[PDB]
């Protein structure tokens, strides 16, 4: 218990913290001011990219009654948030979009990384590419996405690169997309940009946000019919190329797994 | 593709780099 | 209880041969039946000490989490052995984190009582396997013979034979005597033999010498007595029971300890309970905001510290039984240098307890010898003729023998068959003159008059060896007062001459001048006779006047006294030199034991009891003001009615004590008397006197060779070769050991601000983890393990000794200044580094500072499997993660990189890194393993999973550089400011 120097106290550390805390801010300023605006230093560590889901599953899983409207109003708000991005509405005017190719053509560098030229233009996407995704009880509908990627040139298995049985062969520009789980208890149905279970070569590459923003990404609607209805249902979308790769222990680089029960 | 490390090379770098102070202390120590 | 016995004893030595006799029911002469023996024998008990209650066992490893720091890391990896049950119960996500914690901090506690179990029981073989004593058999007599039986069937009436050689059973009271002395030198610590006879001498039961007292040993001599006292019943049997059965009490060192935790405890709620508030008032539920603040205590807590300090003083110890000092207790190594007042027994102790040569009067000149053990002294004189005439006398005048067997041990420390002078006369002509059976051979003995009890004097007639003058010899000695009134001449330089009142004068100089230095003194004579009056084959009458007796030639006077030790003196100065109290607890007689303490320094030169005035300007006693007598004297007899306060005024008043006299309980009342003041003292003991005295003081230190057993029980200390000069050794290294330890729990300390805020803001800005628990974990036991037990090897930022000893009551080994240091200061400047590393490996893996505030929700959400950076690219739930935990490993590192620079700022307090140089070899070698860990601990192929540890890429290291040098130089510059102003603001506030 001390008294008349607890000024001392005070203004040292005051004046102490005080500069501590100047140089700290100092050079974090300064280590921000060796990383792009248009790209990240490092992106070794998204190498392979990674295949999320609109349907927001708790633990990848999609369980609910047919005979409740409420029994999945969570995975329609969800799945609504991540469509009412790409309205008709939203992208009317050219500025900033491109309306193109209705199926799918060819990749179109906009240039390069720089601030150089305007706005990077957006190729557009409509919601009507998804038939059929209500959103439907009996057979929900879960689209798939593609994860960003600065850069990244999607390409497509050579022909001679294939299994049983991702068909067709878009070799062109597209990325096929198959489903499964043995255990065949489904239907399945893909509603595309084309109508093909692929991505369009011709959204990429992505060109950061600060470069487009407002950019949009392509989608894939998949839903299935004829399903069980008493049983969880263990199914597994999964992406093919060259440059998609997969790890044992991230359950979703380029994939997903998803564990739907339809119950009632 | 400049989405690549040569994390393998770093690996096997630093490796060969701690296995010498590792040893340089014992030239230090065992003195 | 054992007030009962710090009272002094009664007796009934003042009861007529007859008396003793008819109270015990006992015969005199025949001694009592076996009947009756045997009888009185199941009555009380045997005769010996009851089993000393030293039985331990293996639960004695609870005793080493009886410490306070032990409770915490007991306390706490209980309490962390918890947090896993209360989430567990809800989802199983930190099973490593809280539930191994738990486990790592156990197994610490099990480890570190390792190193605490395994040295009270190294430390004990090593001293079981000494001289173990062996009791012999008693000589009694019953029924009017005399036996031999078992020391424990003496009983309490019997009678009872003693000799020169063995010990005494049990206490007696002695009804025959001859020629009979004894050694008390476990009761008075008085070595010079003390006669004894049947006749009562004083009222003290301590003083008479009709009382013969177990544990003793009778020099020579014979007697018979009655045992009045068995088993514990005797006089310093009781004393053994109040010695190993006193209490213990608590260490300096162990103060320390327990008030540091205080101060740990008292933070580590502070913001454990500051930062629960601060999060509620951050919209947690009840079920978080507790769940933090069970938190911050692992972060708050050294979990390496206990590990740290042991090993520590571990290893000074060690150091210490490289020099000879061995020790039983942990804590005691630290103890030496707290010290403020050191009391010391005097007889075995500060001396030899063995009569020696002291001094020599021949020539008209005083002579001295060379008193240490190792003969380092110089020799006096062997050229004058006088000498070798003093020399014969000494050698052929003398029956003591040599033991046989002996010609291995030293001349000084063989075993001599014979009485205390002339043990001492052997030994001394033995050394500087050869062996002395070759005088007794080369001169054959015919008659001798042994030392007789009216004569005071003992003469012997000699063949001379000389062919030339081969004449009968005759040599006698004796009191300095018998032997000058028998003489008439003088060998001086050779030549006889007359008996002057000059030299009649020059000798009751000597006489006096030897006597008044407390030492024995004895004249020597010689004479040539006349071989007229006595022919080749004249035969002697010792029992009748057949040559001459009176008009001798006197030789020289020789003198004899209990040495002190080698060292013993320079060393009591040393400690003095550094402000330690010096204080002499002996039982003995105020003449001798003043004597000594002049001769070691313990009352230096100049200085005057209030006695010393009063012989001086001749007056009465009082009227000397107290005051001008800096020191003093005190003989138990005067302690026996003193109140405290006044023994209190006696200390506080006197630089240079000295307690006479003493009564081993006395010891007692003088060490706790010295503690009432607030001081740290240490007592140093050989005679079992001495336990209670020794048992009691802070750090009790004993006498390896030459001390007792229960002394050596109820002591903290063993001295193997008893050099007292290791105990400067012990307190320069308990000071040195003190202040590294300072810099080590600073070093450690340090690392803990940079663990915690991590934690803390995580909760505050909501970012992702900085910094991960396997992480700490890879600190406080993986990097900073090594630099902390490296400072146990720094040296002094000066010379120690010449500082005063450390008030305990003031300077804390953890205050509150060092406290402002680590955590207010330079941890906080380590707190920085690593954030500086966090928001690099973020911002160059796209997600920049700004951004980064309020993440932590949806970056944890498991589910989000495409949250976005600050340049709109999407990450999954474990691609991000791998940077959370790579940006863990470089926190790590970094960390490492700020411990570089702790570690040298902590090496020194107020030197500058530039004058402290970097003579410590070991500090050094640990930055190279602390950092190749680091680098392991990444780089491994497996880690990344085993520690969640991943690699760290070349511009990662860099990151933490400017700060670390930061570090470094502010604490010099600080340094330089407290050298410059040794005021200070700078100093009474920084300087730890
Ligand atoms: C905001 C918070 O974030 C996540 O949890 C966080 C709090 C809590 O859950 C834990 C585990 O219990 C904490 C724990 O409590 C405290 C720690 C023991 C702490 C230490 C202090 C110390 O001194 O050394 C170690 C540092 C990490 C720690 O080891 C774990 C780390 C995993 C974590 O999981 C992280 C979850 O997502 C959670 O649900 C959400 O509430
Ligand atoms: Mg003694």
């Amino acid at each position: 218990r001390t008294g008349g120097s607890w000024f001392k106290i005070l203004l040292f550390y005051v004046i102490f913290y005080g500069c501590l805390a100047g140089i700290f801010i100092g050079t974090i300023q300064v280590m921000l001011l060796t990383i792009s605006e248009f790209k990240p230093t490092y992106q070794d560590r998204v190498a392979p990219p990674g295949l999320t889901q609109i349907p927001q599953s708790q633990k990848t899983e999609i369980s609910f009654r047919p005979n409740d409207p409420q029994s999945y109003e969570s995975y329609v708000v969800s799945i609504v948030r991540f469509l009412e991005k790409y309205k008709d509405l939203a992208q009317k005017d050219d500025m900033i979009f491109e309306d193109c190719g209705n199926v799918p053509s060819e990749l179109k560098e906009r240039g390069e990384y720089n601030n150089e030229r305007g706005e990077r233009k957006v190729c557009r996407f409509r919601l009507e590419w998804l038939g059929n995704c209500g959103y439907k009880d009996g057979k929900p509908c879960v689209i798939i996405k593609l994860n960003r990627v600065l850069g990244f040139k999607p390409k497509p298995p050579k022909n001679e690169s294939l299994e049983t049985y991702p068909v067709m062969k878009y070799n062109p520009y597209v990325l096929p997309v198959h489903c499964t789980g043995k255990e065949k208890v489904g239907t399945m149905e893909y509603f595309g940009l084309g109508g093909y279970p692929g991505f369009p070569l011709q959204y990429y590459p992505y060109y950061g946000k600060l470069l487009q923003p407002k950019y949009l990404q392509p989608l894939m609607a998949v839903q299935f019919t004829n399903l069980t209805m008493d049983t969880e249902i263990r199914i597994e979308c999964k992406a093919y190329g060259e440059n998609i790769g997969y790890s044992e222990k991230d359950r979703f680089q380029g994939r997903f797994d998803v564990k739907i029960e339809v119950k009632s | 593709d400049p989405f690549y490390y040569d994390y393998e090379t770093v690996r096997n770098g630093g490796l060969i780099f701690a296995a010498l102070a590792f040893i340089v202390g014992l030239i230090i120590i065992l003195s | 209880m054992d007030e009962l016995k710090k009272e002094v004893s009664m007796d009934d030595h003042k009861l007529s041969l007859d008396e003793l006799h008819r109270k015990y029911g006992t015969d005199l002469s025949r001694g009592l039946t076996p009947a009756r023996a045997a009888e009185i024998l199941a009555r009380d008990g045997p005769n010996a000490l009851t089993p000393p209650p030293t039985t331990p066992e293996w639960v004695k490893f609870c005793r080493q989490l009886f410490g306070g720091f032990s409770m915490l890391l007991w306390i706490g990896a209980i309490l962390c052995f918890l947090a896993y049950g209360i989430q567990a119960a809800t989802e199983e996500e930190p099973q490593n984190d809280n539930l191994y914690l738990g486990v790592v901090l156990s197994a610490v506690v099990i480890i570190t009582g390792c190193f605490s179990y395994y040295q009270e029981a190294k430390s004990s073989k090593i001293m079981e396997s000494f001289k173990n004593m062996v009791p012999q058999q008693a000589l009694v007599i019953r029924n009017g013979e005399k036996m031999s039986i078992n020391a424990e069937e003496v009983v309490v009436g019997d009678l009872v034979e003693v000799k020169g050689g063995d010990r005494i059973p049990a206490d007696l009271r002695i009804i025959s005597a001859n020629g009979c002395k004894v050694d008390n030198s476990s009761l008075t610590g008085e070595s010079e033999p003390q006669t004894r006879s049947p006749d009562f001498t004083n009222e003290n039961p301590l003083e008479t010498r009709n009382i013969a007292f177990f544990s003793t040993n009778c020099v020579e001599g014979t007697a018979r007595g009655i045992v009045v006292y068995t088993g514990d019943r005797t006089v310093m049997g009781r004393i053994a029971t109040l010695a190993s059965g006193l209490e213990g009490g608590q260490t300096p060192i162990a103060a320390e300890i327990e008030h540091f935790i205080h101060i740990i405890t008292g933070v580590a709620v502070f913001l454990g309970v500051s930062f629960f508030i601060l999060s509620l008032i951050l919209e947690y539920t009840w079920l978080e905001a507790v769940i933090f603040l069970i938190g911050i205590i692992v972060a708050n807590v050294p979990e390496g510290l206990l590990a740290t300090v042991t090993v520590c003083l571990t290893l000074t110890a060690k150091r210490m039984a490289r020099k000879n000092c061995l020790v039983k207790n942990l804590e005691a190594v630290e103890t030496l240098g707290s010290t403020s007042t050191i009391c010391s027994d005097k007889t075995g102790t500060l001396t030899q307890n063995r009569m020696t040569v002291a001094h020599m009067w021949s020539d008209n000149q005083i002579h001295e010898a060379d008193t240490t053990e190792n003969q380092s002294g110089v020799s006096f004189d062997k050229t004058s003729a006088t000498w070798l005439a003093l020399s014969r006398i000494a050698g052929l005048c003398n029956r003591a023998v040599f033991q046989a067997n002996q010609e291995n041990l030293p001349i000084l420390k063989r075993a001599v068959a014979g009485d205390a002078s002339e043990s001492a006369l052997l030994k001394c002509i033995e050394l500087c003159c050869g062996s002395v059976k070759e005088m007794r051979e080369r001169y054959t003995k015919i008659v001798e008059i042994p030392f007789n009890s009216t004569n005071k004097y003992q003469l012997s007639i000699h063949k001379n060896p000389n062919t030339a003058e081969p004449r009968h010899l005759l040599v006698m000695k004796g009191a300095p007062e018998r032997i000058l009134d028998r003489c008439s001449s003088i060998l001086i330089h050779g030549k006889e001459q007359p008996l002057d009142e000059e030299l009649k004068d020059a000798f009751q100089n000597a006489y006096l001048e030897l006597g008044g230095l407390g030492e024995r003194v004895l004249g020597f004579c010689h004479l040539f006779l006349p071989d007229e009056q006595f022919p080749e084959g004249f035969q002697f009458d010792t029992d009748d006047v057949n040559f001459p007796l009176d008009n001798l030639c006197f030789v020289g006077l020789i003198s004899m006294i209990d040495p002190p030790r080698a060292a013993v003196p320079d060393a009591v100065g040393k400690c003095r030199s550094a402000g330690i109290k010096v204080i002499m607890v002996t039982g003995d007689h105020p003449i001798t034991a003043k004597a000594i303490a002049k001769g070691v320094g313990i009352i230096s030169e100049g200085n005057e009891t209030v006695e010393d005035i009063a012989a001086r300007l001749n007056i009465p006693v009082s009227q000397v003001n107290p005051r001008d007598a800096k020191a003093c004297v005190v003989h138990g007899s005067d302690l026996k009615d003193m109140t405290s306060e006044q023994l209190d005024d006696i200390l506080k008043y006197h630089t240079e004590i000295v307690f006479a006299r003493t009564s081993p309980q006395q010891k007692l009342i003088i060490v706790e008397g010295c503690q009432r003041q607030g001081a740290i003292v240490a007592v140093t003991g050989d005679g079992v006197n001495d336990s209670p005295a020794s048992k009691k003081a802070d750090i009790g230190v004993a006498m390896g060779i030459a001390g007792s057993d229960v002394s050596k029980q109820a002591a903290d200390m063993i001295l193997l070769d008893d050099n007292f000069a290791s105990i400067v050794t012990g307190v320069e290294e308990g000071r040195l050991i003190f202040d590294n330890l300072k810099k080590s729990i600073a070093y450690t300390l340090t690392s803990n601000i940079p663990e915690i805020t991590p934690f803390l803001i995580f909760i505050i800005a909501n970012i992702p983890l900085p910094l991960g628990t396997v992480t700490i974990l890879c600190i406080d036991l993986g990097t900073d393990m090594v630099p902390a037990i490296s400072l146990a090897y720094e040296q002094a930022e000066s010379d120690i000794m010449k500082r005063q000893p450390r008030n305990p009551k003031t300077d804390k080994l953890v205050n509150e200044q060092l406290i402002s240091m680590a955590y207010g200061q330079i941890g906080m400047i380590q707190a920085l580094g690593g954030f500086f590393t966090y928001f690099v490996i973020l911002a160059e893996n796209g997600f920049l500072p700004i951004h980064l505030l309020g993440l932590r929700v949806n970056w944890d959400d498991r589910w989000i499997n495409d949250v976005e950076d600050s340049y709109g690219q999407q990450w999954t739930y474990e691609q991000r993660k791998i940077v959370e935990f790579t940006c863990h490993t470089p926190f790590f590192v970094t960390i490492v990189v700020v411990q570089w620079a702790d570690l040298v700022i902590c090496k020194t307090r107020r030197n500058s890194v530039f004058q402290q140089g970097m003579k410590n070899k070991i500090l050094i070698f640990g930055l190279f393993e602390e950092t190749a860990l680091a680098a392991f601990l990444s780089y491994c192929p497996g880690m990344g999973v085993a520690l969640r540890m991943y690699p760290l890429k070349p511009t990662w290291w860099f990151c933490a550089f400017p700060y670390s040098l930061l570090i470094f130089v502010y604490d010099e510059v600080r340094k330089l400011i407290i050298r410059r102003r040794p005021g200070g603001w700078v100093e009474k506030e920084t300087y730890y």
